[PDB]
């Protein structure tokens, strides 16, 4: 078992698979703070550097949909994955109790 | 029809004193408020007339 590890590299695969996924959840949040969603920009501060309050507004308030939903988005995802996880610590503890 | 077309580039531009200036009947902007236009850096201005 000890050279097996030592050799072979998909023997974690399952820990491997849950960093990816928490990864690539946050880097897809970050990336979504990127996007336009409809307003003239992407830049808060270039928006709020170019139009007065009330023509603002509109933009300000189209990021503020889009990045919420994003975040609504993200948290549901982490919520059923740490579910799953939960699942998996149980199994451990039985396992190891055992 | 034949509209001509101007070139403004490395210049500084004090749009104070045209939005100022009573003359203008119409000063509309769109994608950039009027006031703000003092405090910004654009790559270049094209001016129609």
């Amino acid at each position: 078992i000890q050279d097996s590890l030592s050799s072979t590299a998909s023997a974690l695969g399952k820990l491997q698979d849950v960093v990816n996924q928490n990864a690539q959840a946050l880097n897809t949040l970050v990336k979504q703070l990127s996007s336009n969603f409809g307003a003239i920009s992407s830049v808060l501060n270039d928006i709020l550097s170019r139009l007065d309050p009330p023509e603002a507004e509109v933009q300000i308030d189209r990021l503020i949909t889009g990045r919420l939903q994003s975040l609504q988005t993200y948290v549901t995802q982490q919520l059923i994955r740490a579910a799953e996880i939960r699942a998996s610590a149980n199994l451990a503890a039985t396992k190891m109790s055992e | 029809y034949a509209w001509n077309r101007k070139r403004i580039s490395n210049c500084v531009a004090d749009y104070s004193v045209l939005y100022n200036s009573a003359s203008f009947s119409t000063f509309k902007c769109y994608g950039v408020s009027p006031t703000k236009l003092n405090d910004l850096c654009f790559t270049n201005v094209y001016a129609d007339s």
